[PDB]
């Protein structure tokens, strides 16, 4: 069946950055939809970006814009997200999904944690 | 005899519990020499005392200050909002119904017209519809479900795609150019919308809102007059003894009447002082030129005079109620005359009489869903974009050609949207701009290989040959589909009301032209898979094979903005071309990269792929499988540069049918497509 597995997160300071790596199988990836998601903490899920089979069209949420970039290799199988100028709001579970078209997904992988904070 | 414009203006607004403005309405009476009011009408059932007597009142006050008063029968409005079970055919019964009642109530009829909405909208459908999806364009979906209350209705909840309805009511007011809406409080939300739509088309006068007093309903716990009791209403030919019971067994509190707080919505609240007995009175009684009524001797020349009375005891419930049966049964006599002694009009009576018991509590009918086409029939939408990936061309070049393949028997139409992408903003939401850009990636598609077998219709074509049969297609879609269903589509994601339209609009068109397939972008497939959702899985979803020409840029490097530069477009001349493969990602001993990619994808399209290379650096070699190439790639026997020169070149030759009529045929419309890239400067 469908499998998704992220990797890259970890703690980090506000202005900081990471790159965030999904590996996926049991599926036609290179023509699919895909979404970067995030759950904070005691709030829903809420998509972060989604990008198309191309690579062509891309869409962000507002609050990452400009920050954060997403990227595919069709080849690898693999999906990117590359967040930089992290801030504490930006902490969550972040995970990978498979998009069935532009405004919506299904499958998620176990999900990687982030965490931008000073405090340790 | 001769009035002025003061007395003019006074009459006209006392038809009004407000008046949005009254200085417009003052200058109006001043300026045009001609006044047009309207007020329409949903043909649901037997007509409402307040449909009838009331409104004639205020038409008669309309027509004396020098107006024409149209009454717009709106037979697809209550087609749209579920009415008499939903057929159309009986609804026009209705209609005719409704306008026998009206001719026997004693209006001016050299100044009242009586219009049927369907024969109006089809006899200027391009200009009428054309409007409905401007409208539906510039707002959003929130804003127009608002609009709820003007069809008794409540927003989100139960709405059925009855935001067409809305949208069409406020275009409507402009189509019949009337100068006065003269319709109910509980329609002061849309005819709102209406002045907000001047705004946004810069027109400077605005149509005035001259709403009417919402007549209550007859029983306790409602404030209006109702689908619930049959005995919340006095029907315009209940017989006498009907009219009776009503009013006898009618709620009436000993209390003042005080004006209602006129609500946002405009619809009315229920509450304990409103007295439905002394609202008759006040609107269907005294607001009649010089009308007064008697109980025991006594004569009350003012509404006033006879609340005073009821609220100190003078007069008694009993009294009072033997008082409005009389004042009523005297104004619907005219009425049952007519119904009695002419074998057309009474015939229609029997008619509605009958759906009583003939339309209700049956399930209401839809429009059924045709059968399928016997040849098979492909059918795929053009982008409304300035700029379409070469990827996703590509793709739908790709899937027209396995499509023919797999049915030699069948057909692929490819759908130029030139007037839904109009009603969901696709670039600048101007016609001329959408038309524009579909016509030039029409072209630039056949000159990439959409095979000439293709054919190729506008939407244009598709509606304005089927003006009426197009149109209530999509009233017989709507009206079985939720609004959240739509909603569902775009993820709640929905930036206008248009995009709803635009939905609905799609499905239609893929129904008059007897589609078995839709063949969908990674860009519309959300929208098309309603096709099959609507059709009960009727109509198959082919999604075309994308992510064979990846963006330039390299894999987990790309940019918080994709640049044009990162991403082959179909429009790209040989100066694009040039620069792109210039700065795309390649690096030796890698066996993959956008480059690698993009080579990949030819030497499958054109068998092979030749380096030209000068002696010493290796001298020429080909590539007939990909396996071959990524090895010499990846062991570095292959530099980067003369890969990319090669692909270069491949990509210049298939492109120079495309950017021969870049300068020829198209060079007009791309002229005005960069216009209105620049004018996306926001
Ligand atoms: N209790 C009541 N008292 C006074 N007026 C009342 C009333 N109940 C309804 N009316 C008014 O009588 C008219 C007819 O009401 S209706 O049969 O429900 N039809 C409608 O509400 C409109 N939606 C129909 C319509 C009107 C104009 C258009 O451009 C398109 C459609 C409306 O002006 C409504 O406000």
């Amino acid at each position: 069946q469908v499998q998704l597995q992220e990797s890259g997160g970890g703690l980090v300071l506000p202005g900081g950055s990471l790159r965030l790596s999904c590996a996926t199988s049991g599926f036609t990836f290179s023509n699919s939809w895909m979404y970067w998601v995030r759950q904070a903490p005691g709030k829903g899920l809420e998509w972060v970006s989604r990008i198309n089979a191309g690579g062509n069209t891309v869409d962000y949420k507002d609050s990452v814009k400009g920050r954060f970039s997403i990227s595919r290799d069709n080849a690898k199988n693999t999906l990117y997200l590359q967040m930089n100028s992290l801030k504490p709001e930006d902490t969550a579970v972040y995970y990978c999904a498979r998009g069935l078209n532009r405004y919506a997904y299904d499958s998620r992988g176990q999900g990687t944690q982030v965490t931008v904070s000073s405090h340790h | 005899g001769s009035m002025n414009t003061d007395e003019r203006y006074k009459l006209l607004r006392s038809v009004g519990e407000e008046c949005i403005q009254e200085s417009e309405l003052r200058n109006l009476i001043e300026k045009k020499p001609l006044i047009r009011c309207y007020d329409g009408f949903e043909p649901s059932g037997r007509m409402h005392i307040a449909q009838g007597i009331f409104k004639a009142v205020n038409v008669n006050k309309c027509t004396a200050a020098g107006c024409e008063f149209v009454f717009w029968v709106a037979d697809w409005f209550a087609l749209m909002n579920d009415k008499v079970g939903g057929e159309l055919e009986k609804i026009r019964i209705v209609g005719r119904y409704l306008i026998e009642v009206w001719k026997a109530a004693g209006m001016d009829t050299d100044k009242v017209l009586f219009l049927w909405s369907s024969e109006e909208i089809t006899s200027h459908a391009d200009t009428y519809w054309r409007m409905v999806l401007d409208i539906g364009r510039q707002n959003t979906i929130a804003r127009i479900k608002k609009c709820c209350t003007i069809m008794g209705k409540t927003e989100g909840t139960l709405t059925a795609a009855q935001v067409l309805y809305p949208l069409m009511q406020c275009c409507d007011i402009f189509f019949l150019k009337a100068d006065i809406c003269q319709l109910g409080l509980d329609q002061r939300k849309v005819n709102m919308l209406a002045r907000e739509y001047c705004d946004l088309i810069g027109r400077k006068l605005k149509p005035v809102i001259l709403s009417h007093h919402m007549l209550a309903g007859l029983r306790r716990g409602q404030a209006k007059m109702s689908k619930s009791d049959p005995d919340s209403a006095i029907f315009m030919e209940d017989t006498e003894e009907d009219v009776a019971r009503k009013i006898r067994q009618a709620y009436c509190p000993r209390v003042k009447q005080s004006a209602s707080a006129i609500t946002d919505d405009g619809a009315p609240v229920a509450t304990d002082d409103r007295n439905p007995v002394l609202d008759y009175f006040q609107c269907v009684v005294y607001a009649r030129p010089g009308a007064v009524a008697a109980i025991d001797g006594t004569t009350y020349a003012t509404y006033e005079d006879l609340e005073q009375a009821f609220v100190s005891d003078e007069v008694s419930e009993d009294a009072l109620k033997s008082c409005l049966i009389d004042e009523v049964n005297a104004l619907l006599a005219p009425v049952r005359q007519h119904f009695a002694s002419n074998e057309e009009a009474h015939e229609l009576l029997e008619a509605v009489k009958s759906y009583r018991k003939g339309g209700a509590t049956l399930p209401l009918a839809e429009t059924a869903l045709p059968a399928a086409p016997e040849k098979p029939h492909a059918c795929m939408w053009m982008p409304a974009l300035l700029k379409v990936p070469l990827d996703v061309a590509e793709g739908m070049i790709k899937a027209t050609e396995d499509f023919i393949a797999a049915h030699p028997g069948g057909t692929v139409t490819v759908v130029l949207p030139d007037w839904s992408a109009v009603a969901s903003d696709e670039i600048t939401g101007v016609e001329k701009d959408i038309s524009a850009a579909l016509q030039v990636n029409c072209a630039l598609l056949k000159a990439y290989g959409l095979p000439n077998s293709v054919k190729i219709v506008t939407e244009n074509e598709v509606i304005l040959g089927n003006r009426n049969d197009f149109w209530v297609s999509v009233i017989g879609i709507a009206r079985k589909n939720l609004l959240s269903h739509i909603e569902e589509l775009y993820g709640g994601e929905l930036r206008n009301a248009g995009q709803v339209i635009a939905a609905l609009m799609r499905v239609a068109t893929a129904l008059m032209l007897s589609v078995s397939h839709v063949i969908s972008t990674s860009l519309d497939g959300h929208i098309n898979a309603f096709a099959r959702e609507y059709t009960k899985e009727r109509i198959e979803c082919v999604q075309t094979l994308e992510g064979r020409i990846p963006a330039l840029h390299r894999p987990g490097a790309a940019p918080a903005v994709l640049g044009a530069d990162d991403v082959l477009y179909l429009d790209d001349n040989d100066m694009d071309i040039r620069r792109k493969i210039k700065k795309a990602y390649s690096a030796p001993n890698e066996e993959a990269n956008p480059v690698i990619s993009v080579a990949q994808h030819l030497l499958a399209q054109h068998g092979a792929l030749n380096i030209e290379r000068g002696e010493a650096n290796g001298g020429n070699v080909s590539y007939n499988t990909p396996e071959a190439l990524v090895a010499d790639c990846g062991s570095g026997a292959l530099h980067p540069a003369d890969l990319k020169a090669a692909v270069l070149q491949l990509l210049l030759d298939r492109s120079a049918q495309a950017r021969a009529l870049l300068n020829g045929e198209l060079k007009k419309n791309m002229t005005a497509l960069r216009n209105a890239e620049k004018k996306m400067a926001k």
